[PDB]
C-alpha cells in the first residue's frame, strides 16, 4: 500500500473537481510568500542596514534582473522581474515546506501527509507552465506583432527547420511542467516508501532524502525561473 | 503513529545538519552583506562631510 | 484513476498564483528596485562627492 | 606563494589572465605552461594583503613554471581620457586594466 | 634557434 | 488467465524501461555537465560563480528527460492505460 | 627559452624558420604549439 | 485468452522502450551541449550572450526526437493501433 | 490466442525498438554536432555564419538515419509486415 | 497460471531493468566527474579543496538518480502495484 | 496457436532490434564525424575542401553499416527466414 | 506452470540486468578514471602520488554503485522477494 | 505448437539482437577512427597520406567484428543451431 | 511443461545479459585507459614504463568486474540458483 | 511442448546477447584506441611505430573480452548447458 495519487479533501463545485489537500497547500504557500512580502514592504530602509527578508528579497530581484540583463534588456521587458521572482518563490517555499515534520500514519500502514508538495499535483504544475506559456506568447505578440509573432516562431532562427521548430514551441510549456512535476512527484513517493520502515530504521533514510529534497527543491525553482526567463528573451526579440 | 515517532526523528536530525553547518554561513553572508551597505552608508556620510569641510576651507582661503 | 489528468483545481490554484504575483508586482519589486537605484546613486554620489573635494582642496591652494 | 615577474617582480597568490584559448587563472602550484595572452590582455595579481595589481599588456605571453609566474609583455599610471587595429587593442586593453570594461 | 633534442 | 494480469506485468516491464533509460541519460549528461564545471573551475578557479548559472541551466534541461520519464512510469504502474 | 621549448614540441616547418640547432614533466601550451611557434619566432 | 490483453501488454513495452530510448537520447545530447555551453562560458565570459543562440538551436534538435518519441508512446499506450 | 494478437504486440515491440534506437541515436548525434558548433562560435565569434553549412549537414544526416527509422515504424505499427 | 506469478516476474524484471540503468547511469556519470576532477587536481593542485565543491555536487545530482530507481525498484519488488 | 503468427512476431521484434542498433550507430557515428568536421572547419575556413574527403569517407563507413542493417530487416520482415 | 518456475526464470532475467548494467557502469567509469590518471600522469611523473587520492574517491563511488548491484542480484536470486 | 516456430523466434530475435550490437560498435567506432582523421588532416595537411595506414588499421578491426556478427547472424536464421 | 525448461530458459538469457554488459564494459574501458596510455605515450617517449603502472590499476579494475561477471554467469549457467 | 524448444530459444537469445554485447564492446573500444593511435601518428610522425606496441595491447584486451564472448556464445548455442 503506497496509495500513489488519492487527493484527500476533494470537493466539487460548478460540475468541477476540486483537490482541496493541493488548494491547501497552495494557499498556504501563497500566505507565507505573502507575509514576507508585507514584512518586507513594512521595514524597507534605503538609508539603514536591511533586514534579512529585505537581504533575501533583494538577492532574489537582483538575481532575477541580472539574468534578464543578460537574456533580454530590463527597458525592453521590465515585467519579466516580478514574473521571475514570484515564480522562483512560489515553487521554493511550496517545496521546502514539505521538510516539515507533517507525515503521519493513517492507521492502515500507509503512509499520509498533512501538507504535501502542490507541485506533485498535475494541476498546479500545469497552471504554472502555460500561465508562463501564454506569457511569453502574448509578450512575442506585442513585441513582434499579432501576424510577426507566429511567423517568427514557426521560422526559428533557420527558416527550413520550422517543423522541428514547432515541435519546439510545443515542447517549451510541456517540459517547464512535467519537469517539475516528477522533480517533486519523486520525493512524494519516497518519503511514502521510506515510511515502511520501522521507526528506529525510518528515521536516517528520511532524513537524508529530505536534506537532499531541499536542494532539489532550490535548484528547480531556480531552473523554472532562468526557464522562464530565457523563454521570455527568446519570444521578444527583433 | 510508528513511522510518525521515525519521521520526526529524521526531521530533528535535518534541523540538527542545518543549524550546525547551514545556519552559521548563511548568517556569515547575511552579517558580511549588512556590514558592506553599513560601511557604505558610513562612506557616503563622510564623504558629504568632507565635500562640506573642503568648500569651508576654499571658502575661508 | 489516473493521476496525470488535469481538473478544476487547476483553475483555482492559478488564481491564487495570481493574487501572488499581483502582491509581488506591486509591494516587492517596485521598493526592491527603489532601493537598488538609491544604493546605486549613493555610491555614484560619494564618488563623486570624494571627486569633488580632492579638486576643492586643490583648488582653494590654487585659489 | 609564487614569485611572478612581468617583463614588475615579486611575491603572489594568484595570476589571472586573459589568453587565446581563455581566461586562465593561476595558483602556486600550477603546472608549466606557455601561453600567449590577447591582445588586449589584462593581467590581475592578488598578493597576501595588499591591493590587486591590474597591468595592461599588450602583446604578452605568460610562462608558468614550477617556481615562477613570467609574463612577457597598471591602473595608476593610466588616464581614463586617453584610453577611451592594434591601437583599438591597447585602448580596450587599459579600459579593461581600469576597470570601465 | 636551439632545440633540446638530439639531431635526426 | 487473468487479463489484468498480463496487461500488469506488461506495464511493470515498460516502466522498468522507462526508468533504466531516464537513470541512464540523467547520469551520464549529469556526468558530462559536472565534467565542463569542474574543468571550467580547475582552468580559472574565480570563474566558479559565473559557472553556476549555465550548469543549472544544462542540468535541468537533462534531468527534465529523467523526471518527465518518472512522471510516465508512475503513470505505466499506478494507472494503467488499457487496463480491462 | 620560450622559443626553444616551443621548437622542441612543435614541428620545425616555419617558413621564417626555413636555423635550427640541436642539443640532448613536460610543457603544457595552451592553443596548439605551432600557433604560438607563429605568433613568438618573429 | 483476451487478444486486447496481448496487444496492450505489447503496447506497454514498446512505449517504454520509445520512452527509454529517448530519454537517453535526450539526456545525453542535452548534457553533451551544456557541456559546450559551459566551457564556452568559463572560457570566454563575454561569449555568454552570443553562446545562447546555437545551444538552444541544438537543445531544440535534441528535444524534438524526444517529444516526438513521446508523441507515439501516447498513441502506443492511449490509442493502440491494431487493438480490437 | 488469436495469432494477429501475437503479430500486433511483436510488431508494436519491434517499433518500439525501432524508435528508442533512432532516438538515441538522434538525440546523442545532434548533441555532439552542437558541442563541436557551440565551441567554434565560442572560440571564433565571427565563424557563425561559416559553420552551420557543415553543422546541418551533419544534422541532416543524423536526422535522416532518425526520420527513417519513423517511416519503418510506421510500417511495422500501421501496416503490419505478415499480419495474417 | 497464477496471475500473481505473471506479475511478479515481470515486476522482478522491470526491477532488474531500473537498477540496470540506474547502474550504468551512476558509473558513468561517477566516472566522468571524477575525470574532471582528476584533471583539474592534475593541473592545479592548489585549487583541490574548492573543486571538491562542484565534484560533489555533480556526484549528488547522479547518485540521487541511482538511489531514486533503487527507491522504485525495491517498490517494484516488495510493494508490487496492481498485485493480486 | 499458429506457428506463422509466433514466427512473424519473433521477425518483428528481430528487425527491431535491427534497425534500433542500426540507427544508434548511424546517429553516433555521423555526429562524431560532424563534431571532427565542424571543429576542422572552425580551427581554419580553408581546411573545408579538403576536409570533406575523410568526412566522406567516415560517414560511407557509417552509413553503410547502417543501410546493410536495413535491408536485413527486410529479409527479417518481408521474406522472414523459416517462416514455414 | 509451477508459479515459482514463472517466478524464478523472471528473477534470473533481472538478475542478469543488473549484473549487466553494474558491469556496463564499472567498466566504463573505471575506465574513464584510470584515463585522466594515466594522462595526469603522463604530464607530471611526480603528480602521482597526489592523483591517487582523487582517482580512488572516483574508484570509490563507481565500483560501490557496481557492488550495491552485485547485492541485489544475489537478493534477486538467492532470496528471490514474492516467492512462494 | 511446434517447436520449430519458438526455436525460430529465438533464432530471430538473437540474429536481431547481434546486428544490433554490431551496428552499434561498427557505427561508433568508425565515427571516432573518422573523427581522428579528420582532426589530423585539418591540422596537418601534409598528413593525409601518412594518416591513412593507422586509419584502415582501426577500421578494418573495427569492421571485422561486425562481420564476425553478421555471419553468425547468418547462421542463427539460415541454419539455426538446436533445430528441431 | 517442464518447469526446469523455464527456468533454464530464464537462466540462459541472465546468464547472456551478464556476459554482454561485462562485455560493454570491458572493451569499452579498456579502449578509453590505452586511449590515455598511447596518447601519453606519444607525448613523452621516456614515459612508457611508469606509464604502465597506472594503467595496469586501470585495466585491473576494467577486467576484475568483468571476470567477476563472468564468474556469475557460470552459476546462472552451470549451477541455476532456484532449479529443481 | 517440448521443453528443449524453450531452451534452445532462450540459448539463442542469451547467445544474441552476448554477441551483441561483445561486438559494441570490440567496436567502441578499437576506435577509442584507433583515434589514440591516429592522433598521436598525427601529432608524432616519428613515433608511427612506438605507438604500436601500447595499442596492439590496448587492441588485445579489447580484443580478448569479444572473442572470450564468442567462445561462451558457442557454448550457449553448440552445446547448451541444460538441455534436458
Amino acid at each position: 500500500a503506497i496509495h500513489v495519487g488519492h487527493h484527500t479533501l476533494v470537493f466539487e463545485l460548478f460540475g468541477m473537481t476540486f483537490n482541496g489537500d493541493t488548494i491547501l497547500a497552495t494557499a498556504v504557500t501563497a500566505v507565507i510568500v505573502i507575509a514576507l512580502a508585507f514584512y518586507l514592504r513594512a521595514k524597507v530602509t534605503s538609508t539603514g542596514v536591511p533586514s534579512g527578508v529585505q537581504l533575501f528579497w533583494e538577492a532574489l530581484t537582483i538575481q532575477m534582473r541580472q539574468q534578464i540583463e543578460g537574456s533580454i534588456g530590463m527597458k525592453i521587458a521590465p515585467f519579466v522581474l516580478p514574473l521571475s521572482v514570484t515564480i522562483f518563490v512560489f515553487i521554493l517555499i511550496s517545496n521546502w515546506l514539505a521538510v516539515l515534520p507533517l507525515q503521519y500514519g493513517g492507521a492502515d500502514g500507509a503512509a499520509a501527509e498533512l501538507y504535501k508538495a502542490p507541485a506533485s499535483d498535475i494541476n498546479f504544475v500545469l497552471a504554472l507552465a502555460l500561465f508562463v506559456f501564454v506569457c511569453y506568447h502574448a509578450a512575442g505578440i506585442w513585441r513582434r506583432g499579432i501576424v510577426g509573432h507566429p511567423i517568427k516562431v514557426v521560422k526559428g532562427h533557420v527558416a527550413f527547420l520550422a517543423p522541428i521548430n514547432i515541435v519546439e514551441e510545443l515542447a517549451k510549456p510541456i517540459s517547464l511542467a512535467l519537469r517539475l512535476f516528477g522533480n517533486i512527484f519523486a520525493g512524494g513517493i519516497l518519503v511514502a516508501l521510506i515510511a515502511m520502515f520501522p521507526w528506529y530504521i525510518q528515521w536516517f533514510p528520511n532524513a537524508v532524502w529530505k536534506t537532499f529534497d531541499l536542494f532539489v527543491g532550490l535548484i528547480q525553482a531556480f531552473i523554472f525561473s532562468l526557464l522562464t526567463i530565457l523563454y521570455f528573451s527568446q519570444s521578444m526579440e527583433l | 503513529m510508528s513511522i510518525f515517532i521515525g519521521q520526526l526523528i529524521g526531521f530533528a536530525v535535518i534541523a540538527f545538519i542545518i543549524v550546525k553547518w547551514v545556519v552559521p554561513p548563511v548568517r556569515t553572508l547575511m552579517r558580511n552583506q549588512q556590514e558592506a551597505v553599513r560601511a557604505a552608508l558610513a562612506e557616503s556620510a563622510e564623504a558629504a562631510k568632507k565635500l562640506a569641510d573642503a568648500d569651508a576651507m576654499h571658502a575661508k582661503a | 484513476s489516473n493521476f496525470l489528468i488535469p481538473n478544476g483545481t487547476f483553475f483555482a490554484v492559478l488564481i491564487i498564483f495570481l493574487i501572488v504575483l499581483g502582491v509581488i508586482s506591486k509591494w516587492v519589486v517596485p521598493p526592491i528596485s527603489k532601493v537598488l537605484a538609491e544604493r546605486e546613486a549613493m555610491l555614484a554620489k560619494t564618488a563623486a562627492d570624494n571627486r569633488k573635494s580632492a579638486e576643492q582642496v586643490a583648488a582653494a591652494q590654487a585659489d | 606563494d609564487l614569485n611572478v615577474e612581468i617583463v614588475w617582480s615579486g611575491p603572489a597568490t594568484f595570476v589571472f589572465t586573459r589568453t587565446t584559448a581563455g581566461e586562465i587563472g593561476i595558483l602556486p602550484r600550477h603546472i608549466p605552461l606557455v601561453a600567449q595572452l590577447v591582445d588586449d590582455a589584462m593581467v590581475r595579481v592578488e598578493r597576501e594583503g595588499e591591493d590587486d595589481l591590474r597591468i595592461a599588456v599588450d602583446g604578452g605571453f605568460l610562462s608558468v613554471t614550477e617556481e615562477t609566474v613570467r609574463i612577457l609583455v597598471f591602473e595608476s599610471e593610466i588616464d581614463a581620457d586617453a584610453a577611451k587595429e592594434r591601437t583599438a587593442a591597447w585602448g580596450r586593453a587599459r579600459l579593461r586594466a581600469l576597470g570601465q570594461i | 634557434v636551439k632545440v633540446r633534442k638530439p639531431a635526426p | 488467465l487473468d487479463p489484468n494480469a498480463i496487461i500488469t506485468a506488461g506495464a511493470l516491464i515498460g516502466g522498468g524501461l522507462i526508468m533504466g533509460g531516464g537513470a541512464i541519460g540523467a547520469g551520464i549528461g549529469d556526468g558530462i555537465a559536472g565534467n565542463a564545471l569542474i574543468s571550467g573551475i580547475a582552468r580559472q578557479p574565480e570563474a566558479q560563480g559565473r559557472l553556476f548559472t549555465p550548469f543549472f541551466i544544462t542540468v535541468g534541461l537533462v534531468e527534465a528527460a529523467y523526471f518527465i520519464n518518472l512522471a510516465f512510469m508512475a503513470l505505466f504502474v499506478f494507472a494503467t492505460p488499457g487496463l480491462q | 627559452n620560450m622559443l626553444t621549448e616551443l621548437a622542441g614540441a612543435s614541428a620545425l616547418d616555419h617558413p621564417l624558420l626555413v636555423e635550427v640547432e640541436y642539443v640532448g614533466t613536460l610543457y603544457s601550451f595552451e592553443p596548439d604549439p605551432e600557433t604560438l611557434f607563429d605568433a613568438l619566432l618573429p
